[PDB]
């Protein structure tokens, strides 16, 4: 691991990152007073009962992250990621600011590139949220290389999505509802499911929004995501 | 921190480093005991003379861990101090807390533990040592002689031998000891002692040295001339046929 | 040790804080010109009670800390300077006397006050007052504090306040130290005995 | 190992037909300084669960961070945290209790008397003590401080057995727990004349009283009182 | 694959841990074993395997607590140490919070317990597969256990040597099952059948076949022998 | 070279798997169970004839309701006589009673696997077998086979060792639902007799029980060569 | 409570009460201060019950992995020497005993040790412990002689128990018999005390000034 | 400084009968006069047909009811399911017990059930876990002015037969289940009026090989 | 304390060391010998804390005997009290010191010469020719000073000790049931068995 290759990068991240791209997509929009976070889950049988297997997780009460790759890889990232927002706050007394979180998480994805008896993350998470001054989409490689976002994916069709993200980003430069940026990820995890269309998936959506979750961050669920998942079916069919 | 596995099964089922241990106990120089019907005896085979090393001070291969037990070994020599020293140790703790010294057999599988912890430690190799392990029960006559591996395996044995050529020495000895007829006398018993070492040593008293070890901690080391008068005596005796 | 006179006035345009300058060890006036006003942050300060040589290294490990979080999360909230007090004279009740105010502005908030008293707890108020001449001005404090006060106002009445403390506490004595934060900037006042003495 | 410093006081309680009622003043004494009067010491966590707190406030405030980080917890990873797998009153006791006792026995207290009002997901209504020390108990009125001997004589009245519990409505042993702490803060000098009331109910849910006082008092006997003895005017 | 299979903390080329592939293998050729579930109750089926006539049969169900337990098929002393893990966290969850510990938690747990062993260095990955079922506060669980630290929630499934058989029936027998609710000797019985379908060589009996059910009022229970007899 | 606790392709611990290669190198050892009592023998092949034939233990007692039996690097197997002797009487310590041999069994196993790079001091596998044979009130007398792999198996008889698949076929056709202790002990001797290259004798082999009654005995060399002699003459007529 | 045991040709006489009190409070008199460490090896029960019982207990599983171990039987120079060891590393802790450890080996014939709590080891032959001592070694010191038998060493040993009994407070209720042989220990039974007492002015003639 | 310990007073007893045993404990927790609860269960099935109660400081007595009943649970999943016989179980408390030998489990604490061949047993213990098995132990507030009444009326100590001159004791006859109650009870009652920490209510255990029952009886509130 | 005694006359080195061991009111054995054999010409008495006193005995002897087989040497009287006054120097800092004192009566076969060495607790040295430890020296001292003769006969030195004996049993209050005499010479160790009425 921490061995650069004559070429000055490290060929380890370089493979975890294959690792990521054999993921399934999952994307983060950034709308006008929050974020939304969406993933596509494979349906490897019918014998996975429908809404049970959650992938998105919830950091604090006030950040949500997403990952596609190595699965296990990223909830031991949020793992850690719970773990430092809690101290964060206890010491300081306000939830974590989105920025300094990022960069906790930066730290330490990066600090398991520095030694190689340590393997890098195979994952590439999507994260954010709300704090004290604004709405954050961040997107974390195995690099432990991270930036603010408008909008983010990772994955297979992690294209197919950045694609559908620049139309909005250049089609929508006033901002973007929470409402409709739900509806707009959703139709996004439909349209990248054409690369990785052998089987059959379930949809993932939650938001984060300051005036439809109070700046928490929640599952969109029932009606909700019934019209999310109507409004993408319309442009699929 | 350095834990690295260097005693490790291989597909054949060994484990090399324990046997590239018995291979420099093969190189030592060789080291015999037999035990008597009332005593045990100790033979050790030492490289030449040499016209110009020091005798009195330098390490001699037969060594004492309590006043009633001794100690002989072939293998690695710097080794060897180790295991005399943990087996010193434990003889006087055993003494501290069960008011008793050890037994032969309680001290020999002492030390063939320390030398199977070392096949089953990391970060350490085996022990480049076998021995022979000799004496007398405490409040006992009846005569013990055991021998441990760098394996940790022990056992006892009415005669034995180990290092370099053991394999001719326990031939000689497979066809000269009789069980039911064991030495009756220290003579009887030192004169096939010096015997089983002159296949191997070539030349007299000069490189033989002989430990007497007789119950109730009495032993005493025989100073070259007494071993010269076995030597004098096994030439003429062999000669007559 | 501090043992003091101290308080912390929020009004209209953000707050002062206000102090004594006496320390003294016995009957002895160790130091008659201590400025018990110590800066955490450019506009977040604490007065000091209880123990100085605690008080201090507390001061000095709370300032650390809020320089090290300018540095990687842009400013702190007078909230989050008194959460990190707290921590440290909680989590060390068994080796602390420390009675510290903590008195800043953020522009959001405007002016803030927070006590904390020997416990480690911590509690956010309009005005707090503390240290040995406290227990004297509880009655006049109280029945002359006033929301949302003019500046002019707010001196006067720390002024008056700590008048009456040093008065009566032995303990308490000297100039009247006061340090106002507002938008514009940190102001640092002080009146003399020839003036307090007077009212 | 340590001793309290700022203290909060009287916290009582008991259960009616359908739930439990909790109350506590609002007073964050200093020794005999009444300190601070802006304390709630009642602390609700879920919509089933109230938190009453006496003793050391530091203390409390510590324990009070503790339940956030509870519910916070609770919801990672638990698409039911606000359903079937929400925090239970049995559940946010057994956890204080168990943290309450760890400290007495590192021979450091959390210098407190608490008190679990609430209602378990099976309408059951749940009531229990637990302190410094460790012990924890249960009847159908709890109280710490002076409420242990003044509020309790008065609320056992009203439900001296388990019978009893159907037979009392909420406006009965609410007007009983008014009561107790208008008489506490005539008999208790570290007592405060505003205080926080909190109800638990299976049906109407948790009604939270912040800023109540105790009104109704008689003080007017006094201005006959003279002397201490023979003294006439 | 000579260098990056030596060890666990190093991907391939391609983006793979080759140890934890390996420790999959195990688990392949491991005796197989199933489960399924409806609303009240959830079922464990388990094939024994045996060195000889005169050995017994290895025991591929363990429980966990009153109210949950699994299934294994791999190594067995992993399972052990998996299940002594999981043991505890149902306790803890129990003396400190008297409460039952969530089914679906304990996945994320053996998920979590999983993953640190596929990242450090001088640990192997587990070699073991597990299926846990459980009556939790929402009712009846079961969890597919990978030791890539992938737990997955299902109505039923199956793992081991063969198992790809039992599995494809239940594929089939899905809208059956789900509804076997307050049955329990019929869910046993459509579970037992399930274990056939990946069945080759023999054919169950007394000591090969090993059932367990938890339910809405039956705790975790384990038959084996004449008591799994009124099955076969 | 490559890591202990490495996985081979087919999902097999190549040190574990190098272990039990290790172990068929090991003198025989057999363990027959019965509803009379459960009889273990061995081959104690002593390399010299000079070597002193009983000093050679390959049948220890672990508590007086529980015997075993070792096959392989025998060396290895003093760590686990040591712990298993002292689980046994720590269990009887704690609970005034004695352990469950499957219990006993289990925890000896539980060590087997603690080796790599809980704390797992220990830098490679244990090279030997263990047959371990007792008796509880629970589930009366049993035999178990404790391999280094952390595993064990409850067998009514096995072998390990040299000529454990002869012995073992050899045993799956002789075992049956109701053989006296006397047979059985007779059964180990002829099956000991088969596959060991010497001439069985009282000196080289080395037979013990344990029984209810009387707990776990080494018979001495005098009353196995009467059972020896016993078996020429019950072989003899046909 | 009083402890005692001697040694004579027969081997080991040991004799303890049953009474423990928690200050005036007598809580029993049904408690077992003879230790049953082995079936070769006893230890007796003066100052801490648990101390004893727990350690003492221990002892037995300690002498136990040592046979194990040495296929041999642990001398009671050594069984002793093991609860002196243990002891001395608690020293200062708060641990409250003062025991004789008796045996009949083979090898030492009846020995008995007596290890209190201050890590003091010593081997003896008479020795009484407790807060009945003093009666008991009386009785003891009169009569004793290496030549009683079997029989009379256990009347002896019997009546001074009773003795202290009767003038200790804190002694009372039965006294527990046992003779250890070099083959083991052997029970003795039970003797009430108020029973005893009885029957034993009427055949000695002793307590003369007690009515009755 | 701050004591860790604490006194809840309340009194319990247990009595062994041919095949059952009783473990009976007062229902009232205190603390100085004050009661905390007239109802407070302190006598408490733990699985196996064994019950247990330790007496004293409750919050100590709590911490030490948890582990035993945790240590059964262990015993079932550690040695396949066996049942934990009574003197097993006394033993496992011992080592509990010693195990805060300097800083004790503040409590006197007893166990009840029935042998391997279902006699019925009774074992009490110190705080630092002596433990003798026992016929009859009361431990408590009032184990002093219960004590000498059972001695009297279950053991018939100081009773001779009418006309015997003193010379032979009354016959030592097996009570049955209820009138063993009849004395648990009345020693409850006869406390409660002389002991101010006993009253309220009475909780009684019964293990018989069919199992653990129990009966409870209103006890005087003052 | 108990009674230690050290006298060293011109061949050889005496040792007194009382014989009654008390546990409060009962005097539990009038038969002790406090004393261990280090070495063949080295004896150690010693007197003080209750099982700290052997164990330190003990537990010097063992060091001793397990020095004497590395080296198969004696060492010098001198040696074994530098080391023993060193493991007494330690005990005192320590967490829990031993409290024992202690007699070294060697004879040193290199110089041909007896030697006695009184080492207390502190591990405080001095080597002397006579010595005692506690109030032992109280009685005694006045008696030695005035008679003792360092050319004196062993018997000469057995009799200045009997003189010194008999005030200890007129003056001093405890009945420390008589002593045990023991002689270091170059022959090795031995104990004067007939001390009684001698």
């Amino acid at each position: 691991m921490s061995v650069f290759s004559p070429d000055g990068r490290n060929f380890q991240v370089e493979y975890a990152v294959k690792a990521v791209e054999n993921g399934t997509t999952s994307i983060g929009i950034k709308c006008n007073d929050g974020v939304v976070f969406a993933v596509e889950k494979l349906i490897t049988s019918k014998l996975l009962v429908p809404q049970k297997n959650v992938k998105i997780q919830v950091v604090d009460r006030h950040i949500g992250c997403v990952y596609s790759g190595l699965i296990p890889d990223g909830r031991h990232l949020v793992n850690r990621g719970r773990e430092e927002a809690a101290s964060f706050k206890k010491l300081y007394k306000t939830p974590i600011p989105i920025p300094a979180f990022a960069d906790r998480l930066g730290q330490y994805v990066q600090a398991h590139t520095l030694y190689n008896s340590v393997r890098p993350f195979g994952v590439s998470t999507i994260f954010g949220g709300v704090d004290k001054n604004g709405a954050h989409l961040y997107m974390l490689e195995p690099s432990g290389s991270y930036w603010g976002y408008k909008g983010a994916a990772t994955g297979k069709g992690r294209q197919s999505a950045k694609a559908e993200l620049e139309k909005l980003v250049d089609h929508h430069p006033e901002g973007l509802s929470a409402r409709e940026a739900v509806k707009q990820a959703a139709k996004i995890i439909y349209l990248a499911h054409e690369d990785n269309k052998e089987k059959d998936f379930e949809l993932e959506i939650s938001w984060c929004s300051l005036s439809e979750t109070n700046g928490l961050h929640k599952f969109v669920k029932g009606d909700l995501l019934q019209e999310a998942i109507d409004f993408a079916q319309k442009e699929i069919n | 921190g350095y834990d690295r596995a260097l005693s490790i099964f291989s597909p054949d089922g060994h484990i090399f480093q324990v046997e590239y241990a018995l291979e420099a106990v093969k190189r030592g120089t060789c080291a015999v005991g037999v035990k008597g019907k009332n005593c045990v005896v100790l033979g050790c085979e030492r490289r030449s003379t040499l016209k110009l090393q020091d005798t009195r001070i330098t390490p001699s291969k037969v060594s004492k861990i309590d006043s009633h037990v001794v100690l002989s070994f072939s293998g690695l020599n710097a080794d060897s101090r180790i295991l005399i020293e943990k087996a010193r140790v434990e003889a006087q703790s055993h003494r501290l807390t069960l008011e008793d010294p050890v037994t032969v057999e309680y001290l020999t599988r002492y030390v063939a533990g320390v030398q199977q912890r070392y096949t089953q430690s990391g970060g350490v190799r085996p022990f480049g040592v076998s021995t022979l392990i000799a004496g007398f029960d405490p409040r006992d006559d009846e005569p013990k002689l055991y021998q441990t591996e760098p394996s940790g395996i022990y056992s006892s044995w009415s005669a034995q031998t180990i290092g370099r050529n053991s394999k001719t020495v326990r031939e000689f000895l497979e066809k000269n000891y009789d069980r039911k007829e064991p030495p009756a006398t220290v003579e009887e018993c030192v004169k096939l002692t010096v015997r089983s070492l002159l296949e191997v040593v070539q030349t007299g008293a000069k490189n033989i040295e002989i430990t007497v070890v007789k119950p109730d901690s009495d032993i005493v080391a025989l100073s070259s001339e007494e071993i010269n008068q076995y030597v004098t005596q096994i030439e003429q005796e062999k000669q007559e046929q | 040790s501090l043992g003091t006179s101290i308080m912390a006035v929020t009004f209209k345009d953000g707050v002062i804080l206000g102090a004594d300058s006496r320390t003294t060890t016995g009957a002895y006036i160790a130091n008659r010109v201590t400025d018990k006003l110590t800066r955490v942050h450019d506009k977040i300060w604490c007065c000091r009670s209880g123990s100085a040589a605690d008080t201090q290294a507390i001061a000095d490990i709370v300032q650390y800390h809020l320089e090290l979080y300018t540095s990687q999360y842009g400013t702190p909230s007078t909230e989050t300077a008194a959460s990190v007090f707290k921590e440290l004279c909680y989590e060390n009740k068994d080796n602390l006397t420390a009675g510290i105010i903590v008195a800043g502005y953020d522009d959001k908030n405007k002016g803030e006050v927070y006590t904390i008293p020997l416990g480690g707890s911590v509690h956010k108020l309009p005005y707090a007052i503390a240290g040995s001449g406290s227990t004297f001005i509880y009655g006049y404090c109280d029945k002359n504090f006033r929301e949302n006060m003019s500046k002019e106002e707010t001196v006067d009445f720390i002024k008056h306040s700590l008048s009456q403390a040093i008065k009566w506490d032995g303990s308490s004595g000297g100039v009247i130290r006061m340090v106002v934060l507002t938008a514009a900037g940190v102001e640092r006042l002080i009146f003399y005995p020839d003036e307090y003495e007077q009212l | 190992t340590q001793q309290p410093i700022v203290t909060g006081t009287s916290v009582i309680s008991m259960k009616y037909d359908n739930g439990v009622i909790i109350a506590a003043d609002n007073l964050g004494s200093y020794g005999s300084l009444l300190r601070f009067n802006g304390v709630e010491r009642l602390i609700p966590v879920g919509d089933n669960t109230v938190v009453g707190i006496s003793g050391d406030i530091s203390d409390m405030q510590h324990i009070e961070r503790l339940l956030k980080d509870l519910v916070t917890e609770n919801a990672y990873d638990n698409p039911l945290a606000d359903a079937e797998e929400a925090l239970e009153p049995s559940y946010i006791f057994e956890y204080l209790a168990t943290v309450m006792y760890q400290r007495r026995s590192k021979m450091n207290p959390l210098w407190n008397a608490i008190i679990v009002a609430g209602v378990q997901s099976n309408g059951d209504q749940f009531l229990r003590y637990v302190n410094l020390l460790g012990v924890t108990y249960s009847s159908p009125t709890l109280a710490t401080g002076f409420g242990a001997h003044m509020a309790n004589p008065l609320l056992r009245k009203v439900v001296d057995r388990e019978s009893d519990i159907p037979k009392t409505t909420v406006q009965v042993a609410e007007e009983a727990i008014v009561n107790a702490m208008r008489v506490l803060y005539y008999r208790d000098a570290r007592s405060s004349r505003n205080f926080s009331l909190a109800i638990i109910d299976k049906n109407t849910g948790l009604t939270f009283k912040k800023n109540l006082q105790v009104e109704n008092m008689k003080w007017d006997f006094a201005k006959d009182i003279k002397g201490y003895g023979t003294q006439k005017i | 694959r000579n260098n990056y299979d030596g060890d666990t903390v190093t991907f391939s080329p391609t983006g793979r841990l080759f140890q934890v592939e390996y420790a999959l293998e195990a688990i392949k050729q491991g005796s197989v074993t199933v489960g399924l579930r409806s609303n009240t109750h959830a079922v464990l089926v388990a094939l024994k395997r045996n060195a000889d006539e005169l050995s017994s049969y290895q025991k591929k169900i363990i429980k966990c607590d009153e109210h949950m337990g699994l299934s294994l098929a791999g190594l067995a002393p992993d399972a052990r140490v998996l299940s002594n893990y999981l043991r505890q966290q149902c306790n803890y969850s129990s003396l400190v919070f008297n409460r039952k510990l969530a089914v679906e938690r304990a996945g994320h747990l053996l998920c979590d317990k999983a993953q640190k062993n596929t990242q450090s260095y001088g640990g192997r990955p587990y070699g073991v597969g597990l299926l846990i079922i459980g009556y939790d506060k929402s009712g009846a669980h079961l969890l597919e256990f990978q030791p890539s630290g992938n737990v997955t929630e299902l109505y039923g499934t199956a793992i081991g040597a063969r198992s790809q058989g039992a599995k494809t029936y239940l594929e089939r027998t899905l809208d059956t099952f789900i509804k076997i609710d307050g049955n329990p000797d019929e869910l046993i019985k459509a579970g037992v059948e399930a274990i056939s379908q990946s069945l080759r060589d023999e054919s169950l009996t007394v000591d090969n076949l090993s059932i367990a059910i938890v339910g809405k009022d039956t705790p975790f229970t384990i038959y084996d022998g004449e008591a799994v007899a009124k099955y076969i | 070279d490559r890591g202990v606790s490495t996985f081979s392709p087919e999902g097999r611990l190549f040190q574990v798997e190098y272990s039990l290669e290790a172990i068929k190198l090991g003198s025989t050892a057999i363990g027959i169970a019965t509803k009379e009592g459960v009889v273990l023998g061995v081959e104690k092949r002593a390399t010299s004839p000079l070597l002193e034939s009983d000093s050679i233990e390959k049948i220890v007692e672990i508590d007086r309701h529980i015997g075993c039996a070792m096959s392989g690097l025998t060396a290895d197997a003093r760590s686990m006589i040591e712990h298993a002797r002292t689980a046994a009487v720590t269990h009887n310590l704690y609970y005034d009673e004695d352990i469950n041999v499957e219990s006993l069994t289990q925890s000896v196993c539980d060590l087997a696997l603690r080796f790599g790079e809980e704390e797992r001091l220990m830098s490679r596998p244990f090279g030997v077998a263990l047959l371990i044979a007792g008796h509880d009130a629970d589930d009366g007398y049993q035999l178990f086979h404790a391999e280094p792999s952390g595993t064990f198996y409850r067998y009514n008889a096995k072998a390990i060792g040299s000529g454990s698949e002869g012995a073992q076929a050899e045993l799956l056709n002789e075992w049956h639902s109701s053989l006296t202790l006397k047979e059985a002990e007779l059964l180990v001797l002829k099956i000991l007799k088969q596959v060991m290259e010497e001439k069985l004798d009282e000196n080289n082999a080395q037979l013990s029980c344990i029984t209810k009654q009387d707990g776990f005995k080494i018979y001495d060399n005098e009353k196995t060569a009467e059972l020896i002699k016993e078996l020429k003459e019950k072989e003899a007529a046909e | 409570t009083t402890t005692l045991a001697f040694r004579f040709q027969g081997g080991i006489i040991v004799a303890v009460d049953s009474r423990a009190t928690a200050g005036n409070w007598v809580a029993s008199q049904t408690v077992k201060k003879v230790i049953e460490i082995n079936p070769f090896l006893l230890g007796t029960m003066a100052g801490g019950a648990a101390d004893c019982q727990f350690w003492e207990t221990w002892l037995g599983s300690q002498c136990r992995l040592h046979e194990l171990r040495e296929k041999e039987r642990i001398s009671v120079a050594a069984a002793s020497k093991i609860l002196s060891n243990l002891v001395y590393q608690y020293k200062g802790a708060g641990l409250s005993m003062g025991t004789m450890i008796c045996g009949y080996t083979r090898k030492e014939g009846p020995t008995i040790y007596y290890v209190d709590s201050d890590g003091t080891r010593l081997k003896g032959d008479i020795f009484c412990v407790g807060s009945g001592q003093t009666f008991a070694y009386g009785v003891l010191d009169s009569n004793y002689k290496w030549d009683l038998s079997v029989e009379d060493a256990l009347y002896l040993g019997k009546r001074s128990i009773l003795a202290a009994a009767h003038r200790d407070a804190y002694s009372g209720g039965s006294v527990n018999l046992y003779h250890v042989t070099e083959d083991g220990w052997i029970y003795h039974g039970n003797h009430d005390v108020g029973e005893l007492f009885w029957k034993v002015k009427e055949e000695e003639g002793s307590f003369n000034n007690v009515i009755g | 400084q701050f004591n860790p310990y604490g006194d809840n007073g309340g009194t319990i007893l247990g009595i062994a009968g041919e095949d059952f045993a009783v473990l009976a404990g007062d229902t009232r927790n205190i603390t100085d006069y004050s009661i905390n609860s007239r109802y407070e269960p302190k006598v408490f099935d733990c699985g196996d047909n064994i019950v247990m109660s330790a007496n004293g400081f409750a919050a100590d007595g709590d911490a030490l009811v948890k582990r035993f009943k945790n240590s059964v649970k262990w015993y079932h999943f550690d040695h396949n399911d066996k049942k934990l016989s009574i003197n097993s179980a006394a033993r496992n408390i011992q080592h509990l017990l010693y195990g805060k030998r300097f800083f004790p489990y503040y409590v006197h604490t007893i166990i009840a059930g029935l042998d391997e061949d279902g006699k019925g047993a009774v074992y009490s213990f110190d705080p630092v876990g002596s433990y003798e098995r026992e016929q009859c132990r009361a431990g408590g507030a009032a184990a002093s002015l219960i004590m000498p009444f059972l001695d009297n009326q279950v053991n018939f100590k100081n009773q001779y037969e009418p006309g015997t001159n003193g010379k032979v004791k009354k016959p030592l006859k097996y009570l049955s289940v209820e009138e063993v109650i009849k004395l648990v009870r009345d020693s409850f009652t006869s406390a409660t009026e002389r002991h101010i920490q006993v009253g309220d209510g009475l909780e009684i255990l019964i293990v018989t090989k069919d199992g653990v029952r129990k009966e409870f009886y209103e006890l005087k509130r003052d | 304390m108990d009674i230690i005694l050290g006298i060293r006359v011109q061949d050889s080195v005496i040792l007194a060391s009382s014989k009654a061991v008390t546990r409060g009111i009962s005097v539990l054995k009038d038969s002790d010998d406090k004393t261990r054999q280090l070495s063949p010409h080295t004896l150690m008495s010693f007197a003080g804390e209750a099982g700290d006193t052997v164990q330190f005995a003990e537990y010097i002897q063992a060091n001793i005997q397990l020095y004497s087989i590395r080296e198969d040497y004696e060492l010098s009287p001198q040696a074994v009290s530098s080391f023993v006054r060193q493991e007494l120097a330690k005990s005192i800092r320590s967490r829990r010191p031993y409290q024992v004192n202690v007699l070294i009566g060697g004879y040193d076969k290199k110089k041909n010469k007896p030697e006695l060495y009184q080492i207390d607790y502190l591990g405080t040295k001095v080597e002397l020719p006579y010595g005692a430890h506690g109030y032992s020296g109280f009685y005694t001292f006045s008696l030695l000073d005035h008679h003792y003769r360092p050319d004196m006969t062993t018997e000469e030195g057995l009799d200045l000790l009997k003189l010194c004996v008999q005030e200890l049993e007129k003056r001093m209050p405890m009945d420390f049931k008589g002593v045990i005499v023991k002689i270091v010479d170059k022959d090795g160790i031995r104990q004067v068995d007939d001390f009684q009425a001698q």
